[PDB]
């Protein structure tokens, strides 16, 4: 099977601060609600049947590591399988492209994505056992049914409007603001409810604005399945050069 | 230790009147009728019957109090959306001969679950949306106590198929554990009546029915035949590519013998699917102004 390679983070020292378990459960309960509608995303990979290619939604403009997970046909993953030769492929190397990491034959590989929107199929195969590792151990080759040793995924590559408006102050004069681009799972916020009220429904593309007082409303949006680009920790590291 | 177990020994012959005894009442007690009950202790004991009218007529039974392992008892695992699936459980001991069970099991309180196949990372107490699952575990009713459908069965549950696809089911008790995989699926034609002129020909198409059984696949079949032991003079049936076939007209269909073509799709019985799905559908046929 293909899976996304969730690398470990750095092993920072294990402090025993119990408070971390609360913020882990706060995130797990949010994730359990989000798992109702995140189901189409690359983080929601359901274990495929042999040849059962799944469509998964993914955001463009990034590199992503993948792992080729190998099993026996009792269904156990193998404890080590570093004697097999792998074959990493894409239907279009403009839309999505394997890099030139050192081990182009390994059970791990890195996929670069374009800056576009569109669709591309990724695949991994096994070609056989390495004959040179078998020869060094003096072992005979045994010939693999590689027709059963292929796995594939389809990647689907993926703003408020109006961005500025002038609302005449009357209790009947309401503006619609709509969320162009994202998962269609949105949460809307504003700077000051004393200037205007927001009104929206669950799983709405849009929010309605109702004028309470003169001034400036600002309206903002979070994606429930894709988040928000405000990843400050990486912005701290780049500020020294940028 | 909490769940005392019960059985009944029966005497045959003698003067019709008995006394009962146990050689160890801390392992098993017996009543005046021949019912036996396990007590606080495991191990081995004897239960004895004695004729009242002359105590030389007597006999005895060995009772042993012992388990290792739990299974889900084999049943069907391919079912339609909108139907229920029965699963039961059974206890084993590695002291028993292969093909022998316990004579009775009352252990109904088992830790039955539905498992979700994507739940890899998130150690979080989130109320996950009960919309994405193919299956659900049904509540135990608080109606009158049922008779178990067999006496060796620890517990029984039904699972409702809500959505197409599959879930894993799991069970635990005192560290013993079992699991099974269950599937939610129905079969259809495009054509509802095949009415053709002499020599006319039609292509026919179908959807649903079982996947070739995961582990073996050569156990699968599609089958297409008409309701006459004599077909080759009336119609020609020819299988197509994938879920398609062809019907070619040969001679007139007699109205006092309405013809049906049956399409069957299923898995054959194997050592990995003992109770497979094999649905069919019958399709009406006829050969006959402007």
């Amino acid at each position: 099977q293909l899976q996304v390679a969730n690398l470990p983070k750095d092993h920072q020292i294990q402090d025993s601060s119990h408070h971390q378990q609360i913020q882990q459960q706060e995130q797990q309960q949010q994730q359990q609600q989000q798992q109702s509608t995140c189901q189409d995303t690359i983080f929601s990979i359901k274990k495929q049947k042999q040849g059962e290619i799944g469509t998964y939604k993914i955001r463009n403009d990034r590199d992503i590591p993948f792992i080729a997970q190998v099993f026996d046909d009792n269904g156990k993953p193998f404890t080590n399988y570093s004697s097999l030769v792998f074959d990493w492929k894409s239907s279009d190397q403009t839309q999505a492209k394997w890099l030139r990491d050192y081990n182009q034959n390994d059970h791990l590989s890195t996929l670069s994505l374009s800056k576009e929107q569109g669709k591309v199929i990724i695949t991994v195969s096994i070609l056989g056992y390495d004959q040179e590792l078998l020869r060094q151990n003096k072992i005979r080759s045994s010939d693999l049914d590689t027709s059963k040793l292929v796995s594939s995924l389809e990647l689907h590559l993926l703003v408020l409007f109006p961005d500025y408006y002038t609302m005449y102050l009357n209790d009947k004069n309401h503006l619609k603001i709509e969320a162009i681009g994202g998962s269609k799972n949105f949460a809307f916020t504003s700077n000051n409810s004393k200037i205007a009220s927001l009104s929206y429904q669950p799983n709405s593309d849009f929010v309605t604005v109702i004028p309470n007082q003169q001034g400036y409303l600002k309206v903002e949006v979070r994606d429930i399945c894709l988040g928000s680009d405000n990843n400050k920790d990486q912005q701290q590291q780049y500020q020294q050069k940028q | 230790p909490n769940h005392r177990q019960y059985s009944m020994i029966r005497p045959i012959g003698g003067s019709g009147e008995y006394n009962w005894y146990t050689n160890n009442s801390a392992i098993v007690t017996v009543d005046p009728t021949g019912a036996i009950t396990s007590q606080t202790s495991s191990g081995q004991t004897e239960v004895i019957v004695v004729d009242k009218k002359n105590p030389h007529n007597r006999d005895k039974v060995l009772v042993i109090v012992l388990p290792d392992e739990i299974i889900i008892t084999p049943s069907q695992v391919e079912v339609q959306v909108g139907q229920t699936l029965k699963l039961s459980t059974q206890l084993l001991s590695k002291q028993l001969s292969k093909g022998v069970h316990f004579d009775s099991c009352n252990l109904d309180d088992l830790e039955w679950r539905v498992d979700d196949s994507n739940a890899n990372n998130d150690n979080n107490g989130g109320g996950g949306s009960n919309q994405e699952r193919s299956f659900s575990l049904l509540p135990l009713q608080k109606t009158n106590t049922p008779k178990k459908e067999q006496p060796d069965l620890c517990s029984t549950r039904e699972f409702l198929a809500i959505k197409e696809g599959s879930n894993v089911i799991s069970v635990s008790y005192m560290g013993m554990r079992a699991k099974i995989l269950i599937f939610a699926y129905p079969l259809k034609s495009d054509q509802s009546e095949i009415l053709l002129t002499l020599g006319s020909t039609l292509n026919v198409f179908f959807s649903g029915g079982p996947e070739p059984w995961h582990l073996e696949r050569k156990s699968h079949f599609q089958s297409i035949v008409s309701n006459l032991t004599n077909e080759q003079n009336v119609l020609s049936i020819v299988p197509g590519n994938g879920n398609s076939f062809r019907v070619t007209c040969l001679t007139h269909t007699n109205p006092s013998k309405p013809i049906g073509i049956e399409l069957t799709i299923g898995n054959k019985v194997t050592t990995t699917n003992p109770y497979p799905a094999s649905p069919s559908i019958t399709i009406p046929y006829s050969c006959r102004s402007i």
